[PDB]
């Protein structure tokens, strides 16, 4: 009815917002920088306060020290070396020999140690956030899911049946099996359980183009490894970090091997990991290294193949549980359309066979669409199937 | 004028630089030949575009 | 700025009314509000006062700096341009949250403290790889194909223009697409129709420039390329003729294919890891379907495999009436001789011969197509 008058009075006063918020100001938008209606602790009083009183103390390195005195010895990035000093405000004590400290700029003495280099690609693949993945999700190869876990969190979380009996857990596991089967799928489910730090690697990120390169990121990744108490390491699709020595001739895939056998130094000999627990999972594990699968390293050996009849009826009810279908089918003729099948294939027929009750004009999928989908999906997508030279693992 | 040249020939070098590009507020984003990009200002007699 | 997001009644209601006359209260609160402090606190401009008080804090010298680590009590240790790098402590007209490892930030000339955050100059092979326009004409221009349309329209444009049809079902939509058959059958053509249709950010790649000179440039270029992907928006990611990773060897490439290997691996995470993806498509394309890893052509990495056959010839005269439609044909002709002239000719096939026939008037001056422009014609294009 008042067509115009709910849209001017609506207009003038959504105008009326901005015609006296640039009046508060918020506005000439910037170039990297904060709202001008924050800043205003540092106003009048740290302007002249975190500035004029404050120094640059530049970052160093120390060297070593000497016996009887101080008479520290420094490093700094590009330039000479000096023998420096402490400050005051710091003991002696926590000055020890390859540390970083904060320095003057005139007298250069020392005036806080500080953490060492940490190499923040390895800080990335520290995933600081878990998936959504539950057990319940996985179903069908529980057994491998008590197994494992019986393995990864029961010392994390009761590190007391162990110690009370007197047995040492294990720390290394590895999974294995044709692609699809639940293998990193699986995985995430640890990821969303976990509580300590989940640092997840993938093999092909170590590639690198120097010489030691992907070594020394070994070397750092074990290092804030260690820096915390319990630590869960993850390895994907390890074959791309290797396989075995081979070599013959001119020397092929020389620079993967001696990171691998890094890999190997920094799991056994020498007062190891502690309590820094790994997890890797292959496609194909024929072609790894027998000394790298000896135990002390990959002591847990989780295969996973196909569910017999029961646990792929079960992941019809994982995937089939929330979508709209007939009543009255029954998924143990569909179990029985596919005996040599993964539950990546069996969420594939499900989505597929939504997309059939998609197609005309039907709300509800019926058992004959999920036939629809049986033929398609397995019997003409069946020149393909990718499994059965990964079922030898070729 | 050949008086004045002892006096202005005591004045320091000027640098070059290298424009990217220009930002906000009459500033420009140069990088000197092997030294580092700078934030800095315009004088009045030097146009945006 | 995102003052109110409810808009439900449309109509004109009360309702509508209401809010904005409660909402105009509040906006008028707003500014009799913020009218008084500088009526009675004057004491300034604050329009330029205390920010030419943060302008005379910072010093006009300001140097480039980008960060490596954070200690949150507003300093932490920055490297400089020369490498030599410092302790140097943050402001508080920073405004930090936009503080990650790597950004580039200001700094002092003095005592290179913190003093703002720098926007990145974007990436010159984001541009590079990143598609700007439609390339060509609607799926109109394609014609006899008329079933994989509605599979690539229903794999990928219908989940972006109706998400409710998923939602009323229970499903997500499928994951990964390829195009496989014959060359020259339309492959690439099915996709300038696709980046005609869409309105996502699409990027578009061919699968033989993939392999590098250098070890690793290759995966980490994957990387880079999904994070990419994965920070715009709905990405279309494509991929043309994947095959040649695995056909030809290079000599460039240092590695030999155990690197190329090591590339699929990596490919390999990236269509299928544990990380949240988000909303990214993948379309694959290439001729040789039989040649590389069914390990990425597992479901759960693609779902839909499209073939594209050769044309049955009632689609070849329809092919015929497309590459001839907008042309002055000369009535000499007939294109039925032309259809069975080759028994398994593409849709490249007639396209090059009827161009090749307009060279042929252009070089009598001519206007309209006669009939031994085509018999010459396809003397050019197929014998040869
Ligand atoms: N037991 C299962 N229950 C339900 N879904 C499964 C199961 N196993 C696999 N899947 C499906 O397989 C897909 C891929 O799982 P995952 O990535 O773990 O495969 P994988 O065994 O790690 O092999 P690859 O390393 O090649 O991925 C997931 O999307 C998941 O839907
Ligand atoms: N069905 C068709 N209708 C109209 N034109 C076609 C058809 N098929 C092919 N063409 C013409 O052939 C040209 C080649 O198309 P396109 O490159 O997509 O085929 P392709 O199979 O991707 O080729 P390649 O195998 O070399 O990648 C297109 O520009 C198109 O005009
Ligand atoms: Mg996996
Ligand atoms: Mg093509």
């Amino acid at each position: 009815t008042y067509s115009r008058q709910i849209k001017q009075v609506e207009d003038d006063i959504q105008q009326l917002l901005k015609k006296i918020n640039e009046l508060t100001g918020i506005k000439e938008s910037d170039t990297g920088l904060a709202p001008p209606a924050l800043w205003d602790l540092a106003a009048d009083k740290q302007t002249l306060q975190s500035e004029q009183p404050l120094q640059v103390a530049r970052c160093t390195k120390i060297i070593n020290a000497d016996s009887e005195d101080p008479k520290y010895i420094i490093n700094v990035k590009q330039f000479a070396k000096f023998v420096v000093d402490l400050s005051d405000q710091v003991a002696p004590t926590d000055i020890e020999e390859g540390m970083r400290v904060g320095v003057d700029r005139n007298k250069y003495q020392i005036h806080i140690p500080l953490p060492p280099k940490i190499d923040p690609t390895v800080t990335m693949m520290q995933v600081e956030e878990k998936p959504d993945v539950t057990y319940s999700d996985v179903g069908g190869c529980k057994e491998q899911i008590e197994k494992l876990r019986e393995v990864v969190e029961t010392p994390l979380l009761h590190p007391e049946r162990f110690v009370n009996l007197g047995i040492e857990p294990p720390k290394g596991v590895l999974l294995f099996g044709p692609p699809g089967t639940g293998k990193t799928l699986c995985a995430r489910a640890v990821a969303n359980r976990t509580d300590a730090c989940f640092i997840r690697v993938i093999g092909s990120e170590l590639v690198q183009k120097y010489v030691g390169e992907g070594a020394r990121m070994v070397r750092e990744l074990f290092e804030m490894a260690r820096t915390k108490k319990a630590c869960l390491i993850f390895f994907d699709e390890i074959d791309a970090i290797g396989g075995a020595r081979f070599d013959d001739g001119a020397g092929g895939d020389n620079e993967v091997q001696r990171t691998m056998l890094e890999l190997i130094n920094q799991l056994d000999g020498f007062d190891p990991r502690g309590n820094i627990k790994v997890l890797m999972a292959t496609n194909r594990p024929d072609t790894l290294d027998p000394a790298l699968m000896r135990p002390g390293r990959l002591d847990r050996k989780i295969e996973f193949s196909l569910p017999d009849l029961e646990g792929r009826t079960h992941i019809f009810k994982i995937h089939a549980r929330s979508m709209s279908v007939e009543r009255d089918i029954r998924f143990e003729l569909l179990a029985r359309l596919c005996p040599n099948s993964t539950g990546a294939e069996i969420r594939s027929v499900c989505t597929e066979a939504g997309m059939f009750a998609i197609r005309a004009r039907r709300k509800i999928a019926t058992e004959k669409d999920f036939l629809e989908a049986v033929n398609k999906v397995i019997k003409s997508y069946a020149k393909f199937s990718a499994t059965p030279r990964y079922m030898t693992y070729n | 004028l050949l008086r004045e040249e002892l006096q202005l020939l005591q004045e320091q070098g000027s640098y070059v630089g290298e424009v990217v590009r220009a930002m906000d507020k009459k500033k420009v984003l140069v990088k000197v030949h092997p030294e580092g990009k700078f934030v800095v200002d315009v004088d009045k007699n030097i146009d945006i575009n | 700025a995102s003052k109110l997001p409810l808009v439900t009644p449309h109509t004109q209601c009360r309702l509508k009314l209401l809010k904005l006359e409660r909402i105009k209260d509040y906006l008028l609160m707003e500014e009799e509000f913020i009218r008084n402090q500088e009526q009675m606190k004057p004491l300034e401009e604050k329009q330029e006062e205390e920010r030419s008080k943060v302008d005379d804090l910072r010093g006009t010298p300001m140097s480039v700096g980008t960060l490596e680590e954070i200690i949150d009590d507003n300093h932490a240790i920055v490297s400089t341009s020369v490498g030599s790098e410092h302790y140097v402590s943050i402001l508080s007209f920073v405004d930090k949250d936009l503080l990650e490892p790597g950004c580039s930030v200001l700094l002092n000339h003095k005592v290179h403290a913190v003093i703002g955050v720098l926007m990145d100059d974007t990436d010159p092979l984001v541009t590079v790889m990143k598609v700007e326009k439609a390339p060509q004409e609607t799926y109109a221009d394609i014609g006899g194909l008329d079933n994989q349309i509605q599979e690539i329209k229903e794999s990928v444009e219908l989940p972006l223009t109706h998400p409710e049809y998923y939602e009323e079902m229970g499903i997500k939509p499928p994951k990964g697409v390829i195009l496989y058959g014959p060359p020259g059958t339309g492959k690439t053509l099915l996709a300038k129709a696709v980046a005609n249709q869409t309105s996502a950010t699409f990027l578009r790649v061919v699968g033989s420039e993939l392999i590098q000179k250098y070890l690793g440039d290759g995966p980490k270029l994957v990387r880079e390329l999904f994070r990419v992907a994965e920070e715009h928006a709905p990405s279309i990611v494509f991929i043309d003729e994947i095959d040649a990773i695995g056909t030809k060897r290079y000599d460039s490439n240092s590695g030999g294919e155990r690197e190329i290997q090591r590339t699929m691996l990596e490919l390999l995470n990236q269509l299928d890891g544990f990380d949240s993806r988000g909303d990214v498509k993948v379309i694959m394309a290439t001729n040789r379907i039989e040649t590389l890893d069914p390990a990425l052509i597992r479901p759960g990495r693609i779902d839909r495999k499209i073939e594209f056959p050769l044309p049955d010839e009632k689609t070849k005269k329809r092919i015929f009436q497309i590459h001839t439609s907008r042309m002055t044909l000369a009535d000499d002709v007939t294109l039925d001789d032309l259809i069975m002239a080759k028994d398994d000719l593409s849709g490249a096939d007639i396209k090059a011969i009827c161009t090749e026939a307009g060279l042929m008037a252009l070089r009598e001056r001519r206007m309209k197509v006669t009939n031994e422009d085509f018999k010459k014609s396809k003397e050019n294009v197929l014998y040869k």
